[PDB]
């Protein structure tokens, strides 16, 4: 739990392509300001649907 | 013993230079030593009065002497007089020889001064100012005049009248090096680095001693540390009372300074082996910091035990990140044997290694005085051994006296002793010391050991030792004066003579 | 920046935890508030969330940068971070008990002071005082012979 | 707090600004969090903003006192203040080159 924004970035810089303008450090959460994390929601299926 | 002994050593690995030069001494430095005091005090003459009353053709020993006591003693001076330059930058905090100086515009250090040692940039271009070439000479070089003309006006105060004024400087300055050298040996075997050095110095590389060069290098120096062939021995001992016991002097002294021949080289190498020990750990240490600042390690993880291992352990993670760093090579066993030469060996690393101690401006005071009241010495007894045989020719109307004499000697030798405070100076002083310590002194030595036995009698001169002394010496001064002493003399000179064509001349 | 403690302190060496990362913040917002105050005679209130963080090691080491106060899009030049670290250094370093040479900037390297020691070339009065005694020597003992004869 | 710079540096003493003041409540709420981790094991935030600061004076002198991070009316007690600056003294007085 010390590690997830860490990979966060990582993971968004190498298969997504997508660079973040301002270092983030462990105090945020980047992924959960997003609707479908934060209220509970599976992702996977817009991945399969598609 | 300290500038021609260990760089004689070097050169020849460090092993191989112990077992030649004892052998030969015990071979040749005594039985040659103890011939010279016993005549010196029979015929009761100078070095040339002497080599006049055998066989009176024979008077060419009393000029080669004499000439080559004048030649060592052109540059043996000089010599003196880099060493207390060296002793005159001293009382001062801050050493001048610890620091680089910076340029014209205050960002870095002269250029010359960053690809060497701090310590090189005050012998090679500060003290001398060296030139590229030995045919190029330029200027004159004042701040070495001063240190001449102040060697040779001390040198012309002690020995004014020869005897009567050389007594108290003798006692003096021949007793104060035996105790400086005793606190330099304390301080040097509790050095960090010591017990690596002295260890080399006696590891013969037995496939050296095979060698011609060795033999002649032992040979020719075993008659330097002594002063055979000089002429300055037969002087000395031509004074006290008939009845004295001639062998016990003789025995003592060669068994006094053959001593303190391997207690100069342990001095020495427990320096250069702390020198080179401490460039090693430095080695070592950039290596660590060029390794971590590539990989982003913890500090106190990379140790000088188990660098190969974490060195294998980063190549196996980042294999186009590693092939980039220029690593070095450094090993023991190769820091020891350097580029050290004479003028050179006690200003470059006994300086480097005086700085890096708690007081250096007394340490350094302390040395550099051992060093100048050790060679002072010397230089009394070949002053007296070119002043003897010069009265004793009628060159100077008898009614002078003899402080005019000394005062001209000392005159000219000073003025022609121009020569090696030019812009290319340390060159002339090289060859010169190369050469005229090399050969003239085995030939003359070999000369006058055979006209001993072989045109005044051995038997003459055996019943002349017997009545002043009282005894026929024992079996050993007979062997070892009538067939080996030649016959080793012979070896030297053949392996001289083969060691000079098939032996490139090169100077660095 | 990269920070080496245990070549300095050697033993003593404090723990690099996040409490040294604040003080290291603060330190730069007020060398930065230094700069804007003696040579632009601007007021400018930086403070440690305008200094920005990355990459950090266990070698100690990372990047930063600085923003304006309040204005994210606004970051300092490196040409003038560079001015306000080389002015402010002594107590930055005096902040951590560093030495320079622990506390490296890579990129900003030291100069700063004068070799200009000798005022006399001690060498010399020492030269003179042997001379002196030298020559007194010499006359004293030509005339020791001279009134003995 | 009385502060004496002429006393120590003498000379090359600087001047005590308003920066000065920055840098001194930040060595202040440094003290603090190291504090309250080795020595309660709490991880508290305390800011520069968290250290107020009263009464100013030529003779470089003021009192101060600290409150937990986001809540005005919570004053650290004095008699914790006091261990804090106790603890980590050494280190603020090298900030400033004072010397206790
Ligand atoms: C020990 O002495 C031998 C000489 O007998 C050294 O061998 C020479 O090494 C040099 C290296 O520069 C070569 O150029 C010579 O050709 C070698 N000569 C012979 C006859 O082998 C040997 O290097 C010495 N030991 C060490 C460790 O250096
Ligand atoms: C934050 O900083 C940016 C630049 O770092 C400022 O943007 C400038 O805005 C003015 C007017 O909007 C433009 O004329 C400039 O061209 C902008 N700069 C750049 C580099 O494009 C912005 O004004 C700052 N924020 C505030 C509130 O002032
Ligand atoms: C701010 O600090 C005050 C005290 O300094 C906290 O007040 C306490 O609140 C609890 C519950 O409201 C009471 O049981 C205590 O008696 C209060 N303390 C005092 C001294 O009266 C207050 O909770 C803090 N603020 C927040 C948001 O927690
Ligand atoms: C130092 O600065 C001066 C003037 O700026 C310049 O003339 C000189 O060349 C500089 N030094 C070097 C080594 O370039
Ligand atoms: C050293 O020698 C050079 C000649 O190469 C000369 O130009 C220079 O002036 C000398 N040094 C000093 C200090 O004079
Ligand atoms: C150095 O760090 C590595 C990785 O963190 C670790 O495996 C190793 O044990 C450390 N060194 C020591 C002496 O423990
Ligand atoms: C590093 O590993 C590669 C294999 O991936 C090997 O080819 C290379 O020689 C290694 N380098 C060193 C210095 O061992
Ligand atoms: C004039 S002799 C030069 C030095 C002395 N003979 C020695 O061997 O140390």
């Amino acid at each position: 739990k010390d590690q997830w924004m860490k990979k966060w970035w990582e993971m968004k810089r190498e298969i997504v392509g997508v660079v973040e303008p301002v270092p983030h450090d462990e105090t945020y959460c980047d992924p959960a300001s997003l609707f479908h994390v934060s209220n509970d929601y599976s992702f996977i299926r817009y991945y399969t649907r598609t | 013993n300290v500038w021609r002994f260990p760089y004689l050593c070097q050169s020849h690995g460090g092993g191989a230079f112990m077992i030649p030069f004892l052998i030969l001494l015990v071979l040749e430095g005594i039985p040659l030593l103890y011939l010279e005091f016993a005549i010196g005090q029979r015929l009761r003459r100078g070095s040339l009065g002497v080599w006049s009353s055998i066989h009176p053709a024979l008077k060419g020993l009393g000029l080669a002497s004499m000439l080559t006591s004048f030649m060592v003693g052109l540059y043996y001076n000089t010599i003196i007089s880099w060493i207390m330059w060296y002793l005159f930058n001293s009382f001062q905090e801050p050493l001048p020889w610890s620091d680089c100086p910076l340029n014209e515009n205050q960002t870095g250090y002269v250029d010359e001064c960053a690809r060497s040692s701090p310590v090189d940039y005050f012998w090679y271009r500060e003290t001398l100012n060296i030139s590229t070439s030995i045919s190029d000479s330029g200027s004159i070089q004042w701040w070495m005049l001063l240190c001449l003309a102040c060697a040779w006006s001390v040198l012309y105060m002690c020995t004014i009248r020869g005897i009567e004024t050389t007594g108290k400087a003798v006692y003096i300055t021949s007793t104060l090096p035996y105790v400086v050298l005793t606190i330099f040996l304390i301080r040097g075997l509790t050095l960090k680095g010591a017990t690596n050095g002295i260890v080399f110095l006696f590891t013969p590389n037995v496939t050296e001693l095979a060698q011609p060069d060795t033999w002649l290098d032992a040979g020719a120096q075993v008659f330097f540390s002594f002063s055979l062939a000089f002429g300055g021995l037969i002087s000395f001992s031509s004074y006290n009372s008939v009845h004295n016991n001639c062998e016990k002097d003789s025995v003592i002294v060669s068994i006094i300074n053959g001593f303190t021949s391997v207690y100069v080289a342990i001095v020495v190498y427990s320096v250069i082996g702390f020198r080179a020990t401490q460039r090693y750990d430095d080695c070592f240490s950039t290596n660590i910091l060029t390794l971590i600042n590539g990989f982003d390690l913890p500090e106190g993880n990379v140790t000088q035990e188990n660098f190969v291992d974490m060195q294998q352990r980063c190549n196996a993670s980042d294999p186009a990140a590693y092939a980039q760093l220029v690593f070095q090579t450094c090993d023991i066993n190769a820091f020891l044997s350097e580029a050290v030469e004479g003028t050179g060996l006690a200003f470059i690393v006994f300086t480097e290694a005086i700085t890096k101690m708690p007081l250096s401006p007394l340490w350094s005071v302390l040395f550099f005085i051992m060093l100048f009241c050790l060679g002072l010495s010397s230089m009394f007894g070949n002053m007296e051994g070119v002043v003897v045989p010069l009265q004793d020719l009628r060159v100077i109307p008898p009614k002078w006296p003899k402080e005019v004499l000394t005062g001209l000697i000392c005159l000219g030798t000073f003025l022609i002793g121009f020569i090696f405070t030019l812009n290319s100076g340390q060159y002339w002083l090289s060859l010169l010391d190369s050469y005229a310590g090399s050969i003239p002194l085995l030939i003359i030595a070999f000369c006058e050991m055979f006209s001993v036995v072989y045109v005044y009698g051995v038997d003459r001169f055996n019943k002349d030792i017997e009545f002043m002394i009282g005894h026929k010496p024992n079996i050993f001064w007979q062997v070892t004066w009538r067939v080996v002493s030649p016959l080793l003399m012979l070896i030297i000179f053949l392996f001289f003579f083969v060691v000079e064509v098939s032996q490139e001349l090169t100077y660095s | 920046v990269r920070i080496s403690l245990k070549s300095a302190l050697g033993d003593k060496a404090y723990e690099w935890n996040d409490n040294e990362m604040y003080l290291f913040r603060s330190s730069v917002a007020y060398a930065m508030r230094q700069y804007f105050l003696k040579v632009k005679n601007q007021m400018i209130l930086f403070g440690e969330e305008d200094v920005r963080v990355a990459n950090l090691k266990p070698r100690i080491s990372f990047n930063f940068f600085v923003t304006a106060p309040k204005n994210v899009s606004d970051i300092i030049p490196r040409t003038e971070v560079e001015k306000a670290i080389r002015m402010s250094r002594s107590r930055i370093n005096d902040a951590f008990r560093l030495n320079d040479n622990s506390l490296e900037f890579l990129g900003i390297q030291p100069t700063l002071g004068p070799p200009n020691q000798p005022p006399v070339s001690i060498w010399l009065i020492v030269f003179g005082v042997v001379m002196g005694v030298i020559v007194v020597g010499i006359v004293i003992l030509i005339f020791t012979g001279i009134r003995d004869r």
